[PDB]
């Protein structure tokens, strides 16, 4: 939360395992794996997306069969600020792997090339 | 140092025991198939038998022994034309599978699920196409394995052939057929010869066409593809080559048995086609 | 038991439901494996699973079908057939993943003067053949999953010819087990035979079978229940006799993972 | 690391157990050849999948 | 803890849901009793109970209401408020009997420049007063049970005068706790105060309370959640300020008996 | 003669431990990325988890394994003409 | 001079640890193949490079 | 410390210079490795080395830059940035070879009513892209 110290608020970070209608409203998102983040001294909040899958491994490409589900964010209450303070702020987001995480079947990537 | 070396696949089957006459309340011959079971009977139960020391074995009929043979799963066609030709140098792209051909597929299909280290052997044969007379220097083939997600080659000579990460086999014509081994690479605890379902769930609230998918089809791209080409530069005289891929299942395990495919295969699924549904031939009830 | 006990007379009890039978040919346990919960050594999804127990692990009775001289056979898929059954269907739709065994009890009584034999089969990954000869693996999700009412077999293969607007559905031919293989061999699969002269029904205890420890119950059907007339229904002299075949099934040691909002499928 | 085993001997010459030596060159099990030293099991799970064990001398249905 | 730990900063975790708070005034456990399953010594219904566990014993967030200078207060009833919440509502309707505790987390943040105090109260058997002066105990089932959206308190008692077609609903007056008793005394009941200058919210852990070991969750509401402005909302100088009050609740050690077909109430 | 044969690249990753409900002063989910560090969290810290025996390995993702593959760094062109050619 | 090691066995046949034998032909280490017998280490030096060791259950900033 | 001590409040002292801070997010030690002198086992140049100690191993404050809505970012290189700093720059220029670690303290205060986040990064061999 990169907003001012005088700025309070409560957000709802959600994770919904595949198979159903991708959450478009707090109501639906609230029903799955989630964390109600309360903004204060502790600048940041971490939500763990648990290894929940049918197959022992997922494919490093877009694939209906090995789909991971939906990660969505919402306003639990609402960002509140006093006078003489900026009514708009930015929140930065970071992703990393838990100690139970692994990869296999080494392969050449598409993120770089040499046309010519 | 040296390490030397319960019922073994190659152990002699049970000996036939001497059996005499019978006048008892015991009824082995009589039963009830309705229960779902098969009568464990043996010659000595319904007739007078002599003592026989059995030497015969089921060694050759074991799961490994039954499949312990290199089977042709596909024939890839590539070529190397004259620089001048207007048409592109032909390089092959094959989607890896055991269903393009029937023999091995029918055998694997005697079972629902399977598990095994895969041994791929490559037999390469080349030949001249034009009533020409010019010749060509010994060809060197490049068999590149492109796993699902990796940049699939668009030209016999584009950047992808660098194979920095992907596994490539550089085969030299006239030399002993190429060979490599591959572990049990399934994203599941066992290969599925059959999938009674779909890769997608059609959601009401969402447009029909979107939730649609093929019946019995899981990962749109199970195991990636085999991209083959002739490394040698365009040669004045055109030479066409063919790559025959032999697949052998080793260190294999199988589950849940099934009745063998009785009628002509029709696509990658269990689908049958009109005009092929009458396998059995005419033979009278009371005729030997 | 000199005390009275017998193979033909059984009493099955699950949750608040109990089934009795005075004319049974014993009972079958698929591959000798009794249904069980997912072990830690074999587990995949890390989240605390949902185990409905008695609320779902009980006996649901599906819509009773009619057996006649004309009948070619009937088919069902699990869990599909139980998808709308009380708390079991509710928990199945609310979760991404789910696994379950079953106690399948096929009921069909008649009289000492009636004839006929029902071949009751439990088939793992029962993939069925489509109605099209111009295309393949094309049978739509809606048609592949009939739900509780299940589907039926045909004595003849008649191809969907409407290329413009395809029926997009299955054409399961009886003698070919609806899947390209000879019916006479279906017996290699966990089964029981309902021979009118010998027994009222068939009891099959099915374990969770699959290439994975746990999977998508909504996308994938683990077991297929096929019922075909090995020997045609026949009575006294009546030219068109009839007898009901009631199918009662109970989920077992069933458990679910990946909880979220309820899944609303496009079933039509 | 040499693995010495016994050959089940078929047609013997006019010439005591005979052995064959095997050694693994690669680090990956998949690279290895097939041992063929496999095991048999009793068909029971398929030929007699019934709850109540059956005795052949007695009436299947009782 | 010299290590860091503190009364104001908490982390609550139930099933797949987790709530965090950096500005709390500790937490309250009704009558010093933490929610628990029905003991054998105190049990009544003899049938194997249904215990949803993580599927229902998790955090459901109801519709967020708006707090303003004008607001007289809000009210909810348990389990009524959670009746339509995922697997918990499903299991509640499928069973004749049911018992459950709750972890009530009332969220309401603002700013160091805002004023106001929310009196958050947990009332056992919260029977409310009706809108009629010609008749009594007449408030209809539909109106007595607002579900998730709950109801609200009024600064004034205005009698339903339409004798012909009665509104048949509640007239809960704020200063009288909507039930004939003085609000100033509501504090004898399990509660917490949300004083803007001191804390973001209120956490109340409620046990299953009642004259019976287990009862009809559909016919009877065990707990009443009343939220009234002890000190009116006020900000800087704005004449009409506003701040949201979000209410998140989680069923606990909850269990059900007497399973049958689903109950379809006439809620309108 | 023969020579036969701490955490190995091919050792099974850490098992997921059974975790129940929580109402405490401990705040794993809450943190401060500003410090330069990454929250060492695991599923059992923010949700109710079951016990899982982990078999998966990081064998193939090791430095050697990641590069243990022959990669094309250049294509050299040479030739052998007819004695006569001017070039 | 033979170096005998253990193969971490994947898909086992219907056929106890399996081994593979390795022998170095050349005098120069560079000539040798890759052992693949490698070690893992804890990400700490990158994921938590902070002077004052951090406890996940407690407030990062205090 | 129940005694008072805290992550946010630090005091750094090198040679004749001391830095204090009441609002810090702890401190980072690159790759978990604290600066050190060249060991005999790892040494190359055979001549007796010159170790300025307190004369150079102290705190130099560079020219203060201004952060605004428009600012895209700033960059520096070590030792380059300290090349003209008292006895440290003098010893750096008088010698063919030289090695050194650093304690980088970036100062930027504001107010409880201000917003913004400065991403401060220490990059080994920070080779930058040209204008051509
Ligand atoms: C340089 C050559 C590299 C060769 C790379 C081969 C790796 C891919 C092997 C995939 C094995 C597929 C075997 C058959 C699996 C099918 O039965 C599936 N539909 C069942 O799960
Ligand atoms: C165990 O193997 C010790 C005995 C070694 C016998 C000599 C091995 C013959 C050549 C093996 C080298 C391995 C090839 C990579
Ligand atoms: C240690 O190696 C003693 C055992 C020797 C086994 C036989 C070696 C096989 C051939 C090796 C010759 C080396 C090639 C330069």
């Amino acid at each position: 939360f990169c907003g001012s110290m005088m700025a309070t608020g409560k957000l709802l970070v959600s994770y919904a395992p595949p198979g159903a209608d991708p959450p478009k409203k707090r109501k639906e998102a609230m029903l799955g794996t989630h964390v109600i983040w309360d903004i204060g001294l502790q600048s940041s909040c971490t939500m763990v997306v648990p290894w929940i899958s049918n197959t022992t491994y997922r494919q490093t490409i877009d694939d209906s069969f090995t789909e991971g589900g939906y990660i969505s964010v919402f306003y639990q209450t609402r960002i509140v600020v006093p006078l003489s303070t900026p009514r708009e702020m930015d929140i930065l987001g970071f992703v990393s792997a838990c100690n139970d995480f692994s990869v296999r079947l080494l392969r050449d990537t598409t993120h770089i090339e040499q046309k010519a | 140092g040296s390490s030397s070396t319960a019922a073994t696949s190659r152990d002699a089957l049970p000996n036939t025991e001497a059996s005499g006459p019978t006048h008892s309340k015991e009824i082995p011959a009589l039963t009830a198939v309705e229960t779902g079971a098969t009568n464990p009977l043996v010659p000595s139960d319904t007739v007078q038998t002599r003592h026989v020391v059995q030497h015969r074995s089921r060694s050759e009929s074991s799961i490994e022994s039954f499949f312990a043979r290199g089977a042709c799963v596909t024939i890839m066609t590539v070529d190397n034309p004259a620089s001048t030709t207007n048409k592109d140098k032909l390089f092959a792209v094959w989607k890896i599978t055991y269903k393009d051909t029937v023999q091995l597929r029918r055998k694997l299909e005697f079972f629902t699920y399977s598990r095994f280290d895969m041994e791929l052997t490559f037999v390469v044969t080349a030949n001249f196409t034009e009533t020409n007379n010019g010749h060509a220097l010994n060809q060197v083939y490049q068999i590149m394995y492109v796993p699902p997600g990796a940049p699939v080659p668009e030209k016999w000579d584009d950047y992808t052939w660098q194979t920095s990460s992907n596994p490539s086999i550089f085969y030299t014509y006239g030399t002993a057929p190429a060979r490599i081994s591959v572990p049990y690479v399934g994203i599941s605890n066992a290969y599925s010869h059959f999938y009674d379902g779909f890769s997608k769930v059609p959601l009401k609230d969402q447009s029909a066409a979107l939730g649609d998918s093929l019946y019995g089809a899981a990962s749109l791209n199970d195991f990636g593809i085999l991209a083959v080409r002739v490394v040698n530069d365009h040669n004045p005289t055109k030479v066409t080559s063919k790559i025959r891929v032999y697949l052998k299942p080793k260190h294999i395990r199988v589950w849940c048995p099934r009745p063998p495919r009785a009628v002509a295969y029709y696509g990658p699924g269990v689908d049958y086609k009109d005009g092929t549904l009458t396998p059995l031939s005419t033979k009278d009830l009371t005729t030997y | 038991e000199a005390c009275g006990y017998s193979d033909r007379v059984l009493q099955l009890t699950l949750g608040n439901s109990t089934i009795t039978t005075q004319e049974a040919a014993n009972s079958v346990v698929a591959y000798g494996r009794w249904p069980e919960y997912l072990r830690d050594s074999e587990a995949n999804p890390v989240d605390q699973p949902t185990e409905p127990d008695v609320a779902a692990c009980r006996f649901y009775t599906l819509d009773t079908v009619s057996w006649t001289k004309e009948s070619r056979g009937w088919w069902w898929k699990l869990p599909d057939a139980l998808r709308d059954m009380g708390l079991f269907g509710q928990n199945m739709y609310y979760h991404y993943l789910g696994r379950s065994g079953y106690t399948v009890h096929v009921q069909c009584n008649a009289s000492k003067f009636h004839q006929g034999a029902l071949g009751v089969f439990a088939v793992p990954e029962m993939c069925l053949a489509g109605d099209s000869n111009t295309t393949t693996m094309h049978t739509s999700y809606q048609n592949a999953n009939p739900g509780e009412k299940g589907g039926t077999f045909t004595g003849t293969f008649t191809p969907d010819n409407n290329q413009t607007s395809p029926a997009r559905r299955f054409c399961p031919v009886d003698y070919l087990l609806g899947n390209g293989t000879l019916l006479g061999n279906a017996f290699v699969f966990p089964h029981q035979i309902i021979n009118l002269r010998t027994n009222n029904c068939a009891t099959l205890v099915l374990p969770y079978v699959n290439s994975l420890s746990i999977d998508s119950m909504v996308k994938h059907n683990n077991w297929g229940i096929a019922i075909l007339p090995l020997a045609p229904l026949n009575f006294a002299s009546e030219s068109s006799p009839e007898i009901p075949i009631t199918l009662t099934i109970a989920p077992m040691c069933c458990e679910f993972n990946g909880l979220r909002n309820i899944t609303l499928p496009r079933l039509q | 690391g040499a693995q010495v085993s016994s050959q089940k001997v078929g047609a013997h010459e006019n010439s005591s157990t005979i052995n064959y030596t095997t050694i693994n060159y690669y680090r990956d099990s998949a690279s290895n050849a097939a041992s063929k030293q496999d095991f048999s099991q009793d068909p029971s799970k398929f030929t007699e999948p019934i709850k109540d064990v059956l005795i052949k001398t007695a009436p299947m249905l009782n």
